[PDB]
């Protein structure tokens, strides 16, 4: 037998990311 | 010319009319906004079902798309339309006669780029407002600074610094100042695309020759150079999953996955989009996931996935080749003929000048299926 | 007709006078009825009249 | 003589060699134990030329 | 992801934890020398005393193993347990065991190595926690009871399904099956990584390199038709050859030469690639036998390639390197060798390079022409460049002697050359 | 040992460990009932009940 | 009073302490500046305790505002915590015939 390249499901988990709102800020 | 009997509804059999798409997130449901000519659609990304579609046609074709969390910013002939759930909810006229050609948003600052190397910066009237509507300021870049505006980016960790990439070099603009705060050296080769890497202060630039310059803004220097000849780099994306792979989409309709850690080439995909329609017009890793979504100029949108390695011990060395995953597509040419396949109005056959026969769903476009041409034996 | 085609090179057959074929081709099981060379002498076609597709 | 004659001289010069079928090297597995790199290289070159 | 899958994952994680008596007798019965019964009955002290004796013998053979006697072969090593240590200490164990397997791949014909590795199996459960390294270590002994037993006791990572079909049989695995194994493409990347490690640690030996190179040869041989497969397979074998040449051992040099020869003759490479292969070989050529093999390899590569610009002049740096590492007398006697392997395109390009660059060893050029049986268009190219050098440089007696040699051998071609360009 | 099972299909799950401290038994709200050895990951029993 | 050396040895034996072996394993080895600055960006100050993201970023209970430079060093630490720093940029940069020409050509060609 040859190596089994089994496909399976992919469940995209949560992807926490960055905030451009935090990037931009008001002056003093 | 408005009718009294019929009213336009939506458009089947189109997934992307060639302009770069954009990705975004609503909590967990990842979505992909893609333009179609004079209108734009919003797909889910877990199943490539349909989620929203612009109800009101734009007077002219959409030129640039972008999307923050819940709003989609389209930019056609002269204006910027802020849309919520495919419903036009705020227009924004530009005070010029040019055309807007690039768009970026970050913080409270939307920023558009019109072909006369003119930048417009718009601010929210309130920190807690949802979309920018107040016109903050206007900037311009002349030939002494840089060439034509290739793209706009906003690097992470930069107060009011907007990075602008031109055909010759890179500029940093502080908009609350309205000033140029740092200009780059000169690149011998015309720059064709840009992308903000997940690491700090690094932007990736794809030239017209096989040059990928990974350039650092602070030290103002070319950190790395990746060489591919006879190829016109057309899209970049970075793997945020936790492995340092870069995906380069080359206009000859190929995709190249490099590993930055070993200076290596994992894999190359050939002809994932028809070259004659522009090849890869955008390729993007979905954030925090091993799924690359590629849209071409041939009315095609695909998702490929990276399996985990088979090597128990090696892994990162014996990295799997991408497996094709789910996709949607339409015709290359306009359809020649159409017909309805049933009474319940679920499927429509369309045969086009591309020498192809297709059956398109009508309810949720997950079922754009081409009817094979495989002769039965006699 | 017993299906061989012996291919010799002139440059050495001429001096040998009892030549050895550079090759002894046997891919046709049946009678040999048409042997033709390409105009530049890089391809050789062997055709048999008896069986279809020969 | 023409470029045609030049091409003819080229093709007439080019000579045959041994090709690489899928059943040529399946013997050094039997004959691989307790030998020396040079001898193995010579055997491969022999079976290839 | 079904609950059955998730539990299969957790079972994999807890493969080596003996949660009850039956599972313990399994994990302890798996062994290399003794059968199931005696394996299940005996103890860590006995196994460890045997290991101490065996490794002492091996250290006497070569001094390297003393460090393992220090770190993996102490009474503290009797004591410790894989499962109750933290992740960092697990990685440290894994690095140490990989190093030991790299050393021990060289003496798998010694009952001392058999006994010591038996300890390592029975105490640190290598035959479950890290089997890829073990299999890669002992793969070239594939005709031996030791390897048959390793298959019998091992659990097979998904790449080795061929050996899976040969577990618990009675006949050894065959060369054809090993060729299927290598013919895989992922396994090639795995084995590439393993060879890179072996080279960087300078721990390579003949039998292993023989098996490696024979398997690579047969891989390209079986793939001698599917040209897409060959094209995507080029990067792997050619990178292996690149590093194998970067090494210093003559064995590595010869193996890389062989792989390069077969690969080029089976698939027509580009001129730039063949140039770079030449450059690297010439850069690292050191000793006599490596010199011999490298010369034959270069000859064969130039007899392969064929296209517009087939026999163009060698670039300056490559030619200088070549004449630095090789002598005119050496190449001369090489031509004089009775076999006289066909150096046609190579010799022609060499001559044109010399003509453009040196313009002194014209008499060696003459000896070359007399020694080798050239062909028509190659001679014509030589004559053309010779006319050019004659019209540029001052006339030479040896030069007109070369022309006279042509007169004796096909002056008419000289006539066509000159009438096409000149008087 | 610190498991983390996600069965997002059936209802919220109700957990019970055997008094011995070895086997785990989960009961979903819709039909899923499983009894698993929980350490060597042998699924002793699985029942799909719509009730 | 400190233990004697032979006492340490016997203690190791009796208790089955393996920390010596752990140390040997750990020590085991295979033996065989910016370009541009912005004054107003330096001197800008923003409030702290006004939003929950800045509240989680901060480090002092009683602070309420901080200048731009500290704000960015700390926000950068945040972003680093989001995406780990990878080695390919961290510890590497480009800035007789050779040996790796073959590898270079392999890189350059398909």
């Amino acid at each position: 037998p040859k190596v089994v390249r089994e496909a399976k499901k992919v469940e995209m988990t949560e992807a926490r990311a960055y905030n451009a709102d935090a990037d931009t800020a008001k002056a003093a | 010319k408005n009718s009294k009997i019929f009213s336009p509804f939506r458009i089947i059999g189109n997934v992307s009319n060639g302009v770069p798409f954009a990705t975004g997130t609503l909590g967990s449901t990842f979505y992909i906004v893609t333009c179609v000519g004079k209108t734009f659609q919003i797909y889910d990304a877990n199943t490539l079902h349909l989620l929203f579609v612009s109800e009101k046609e734009t007077p002219s074709s959409i030129v640039a798309l972008s999307a923050h969390f819940h709003y989609v910013y389209a930019a056609y002939e002269n204006k910027v339309g802020i849309y919520k759930r495919g419903i036009e909810e705020h227009l924004l006229e530009l005070e010029t006669d040019a055309n807007v050609e690039h768009l970026c948003i970050f913080g409270d600052y939307l920023c558009a780029s019109t072909d006369d190397n003119s930048i417009f910066i718009y601010k929210k009237s309130d920190p807690q407002d949802k979309y920018p509507s107040e016109f903050y300021t206007k900037l311009t870049v002349t030939e002494i600074q840089g060439g034509e505006i290739v793209s706009l980016q906003h690097l992470a960790t930069y107060l009011n610094k907007l990075t602008v990439v031109t055909k010759s070099n890179v500029l940093l603009f502080n908009v609350r100042t309205g000033k140029l705060v740092f200009t780059s050296n000169e690149f011998p080769d015309q720059i064709t695309t840009a992308e903000p890497a997940p690491v700090l202060d690094i932007i990736a630039l794809g030239t017209v020759t096989g040059e990928v310059i990974m350039f650092n803004m602070r030290k103002g220097k070319r950190i790395r150079t990746i060489k591919i000849p006879q190829s016109r780099i057309s899209s970049l994306s970075f793997r945020t999953d936790g492995s340092s792979h870069l995906s380069v989409g080359t206009s000859s309709g190929d995709l190249i996955f490099y590993d930055l850690d070993r200076r290596s080439r994992i894999h190359v995909l050939k002809n994932i989009h028809r070259e004659s329609y522009g090849g890869v017009t955008q390729a993007t890793f979905l954030n925090g996931q091993p799924i690359i979504v590629t849209s071409g100029g041939d009315n095609s949108l695909k998702e490929y996935v990276f399996d985990p390695s088979l090597s128990q011990g090696s892994g990162d060395v014996v990295v799997q080749p991408p497996r094709y995953l789910r996709s949607r597509g339409g015709h290359s040419q306009p359809p020649s003929y159409i017909a309805f396949a049933d009474s319940q109005s679920h499927f429509m056959l369309s045969a086009s000048k591309d020498r192809s026969l297709w059956s398109f769903s009508l309810r949720k476009d997950a079922q754009s299926q081409e009817m094979s041409q495989r002769l039965h034996k006699k | 007709e017993s299906g061989f085609v012996n291919l010799y090179d002139r440059n050495n057959a001429m001096t040998s006078s009892t030549p050895t074929p550079v090759a002894a081709l046997d891919q046709l099981t049946t009678t040999i009825s048409n042997l033709q060379f390409s105009p530049d002498g890089q391809i050789l076609c062997m055709a048999s009249r008896a069986v279809k597709d020969a | 003589e023409d470029e045609e004659d030049i091409a003819l001289e080229f093709i007439n010069g080019e000579k045959k060699d041994k090709l690489v079928n899928m059943n040529s090297f399946t013997s050094m597995f039997d004959n691989i134990q307790n030998v020396q790199m040079d001898t193995f290289f010579d055997r491969v070159m022999k079976v290839l030329t | 992801s079904s609950l059955s899958d998730q539990l299969a994952q957790v079972a994999s994680n807890n493969a080596t934890v003996a949660l009850d008596r039956k599972r313990r007798q399994k994990l302890h019965s798996a062994s290399l020398i003794y059968n199931s019964k005696t394996a299940a009955t005996q103890d860590y002290d006995f196994i460890f005393e045997n290991a101490s004796k065996a490794l002492e013998e091996l250290s006497q053979i070569e001094p390297k193993f003393a460090i393992f006697s220090r770190t993996l072969f102490s009474e503290s090593s009797i004591s410790l347990d894989r499962n109750v240590q933290t992740k960092e200490e697990i990685k440290d164990l894994d690095n140490a065991i990989n190093a030991y397997l790299l050393l021990a791949s060289s003496k798998w014909y010694l009952a001392p190595t058999l006994h010591a590795t038996e300890w390592l199996v029975r105490r640190f459960q290598i035959h479950v926690k890290n089997t890829e390294m073990l299999l890669l270590s002992t793969l070239n002994y594939y005709q031996t009871p030791v390897f048959k037993r390793i298959l019998s006791i091992i659990k097979l990572p998904p790449l080795f399904n061929c050996l899976s079909n040969f577990v618990r049989s009675e006949k050894p695995p065959t060369a054809l099956t090993m060729i299927k194994l290598f013919n895989d493409m992922d396994f090639l990347k795995l084995y590439t990584s393993y060879l890179d490690q072996c080279i960087k640690h300078n721990a390579t030996y003949t039998n292993q390199l023989l098996f490696t190179t024979c398997c690579f040869i047969n891989v390209v041989a079986f793939n001698s038709n599917n040209d897409e497969k060959l094209n995507q397979l080029v990067p792997i074998l050619l990178e292996i050859s690149a590093k194998l040449l970067a090494s210093k051992s003559k064995d590595c040099q010869i193996a890389a030469h062989t792989i390069l020869v077969v690969f080029a003759t089976a698939l027509p490479l580009k001129k730039t690639i063949i140039l770079a292969a030449m450059e690297t070989i010439l850069s690292n050529l050191d000793a006599k036998e490596a010199k011999h093999s490298a010369l034959l390899t270069i000859c064969k590569l130039f007899q392969t390639l064929k296209g517009q610009g087939n026999v163009d002049q060698l670039p300056s740096k490559i030619f200088k390197l070549f004449d630095s590492k090789f002598d005119t007398v050496s190449i001369l006697t090489f031509l004089d060798k009775e076999d006289k392997p066909v150096c046609d395109k190579f010799i022609t390009s060499y001559t044109r390079s010399i003509a453009r660059y040196d313009r002194s060893k014209l008499n060696i050029i003459l000896s070359l022409l007399k020694k080798i049986r050239l062909e028509r268009y190659e001679v014509r190219l030589i004559i053309t460049d010779l006319i050019y050098l004659s019209e540029i440089l001052e006339d030479k007696s040896q030069l007109v002697e070369l022309f006279e040699y042509f007169i004796s051998i096909n002056e008419d071609l000289v006539l066509k050359c000159l009438k096409s360009l000149g008087l | 040992k610190a498991l983390d099972l996600s069965l997002k299909e059936f209802g919220p799950y109700h957990i019970k460990y055997a008094k011995n401290g070895t086997h785990l038994l989960i009961t979903g709200r819709k039909g899923h009932v499983a009894s698993m050895d929980w350490r060597k990951g042998q699924l002793r029993a699985e029942l799909f009940l719509n009730e | 009073p400190p233990p004697d050396e032979e006492e340490q040895l016997l203690a190791k034996f009796v208790f089955g302490d393996t920390t010596d072996l752990q140390e040997n394993l750990a020590k085991f080895n295979a033996d065989f500046e910016a370009a541009w600055i912005d004054s107003d960006d330096e001197k800008i100050k923003v409030p702290i305790l006004v939003t929950n993201k800045t509240k989680k970023l901060r480090t002092s209970y009683n602070e309420s505002k901080i200048n731009g430079v500290h704000y960015i060093n700390r926000l950068r630490s945040q972003f680093e915590k989001i995406y780990p720093r990878p080695k390919w940029v961290d510890d590497e940069s480009d800035s007789n015939g050779d040996i790796n020409a073959l590898t270079k050509i392999l890189s350059t060609t398909y």
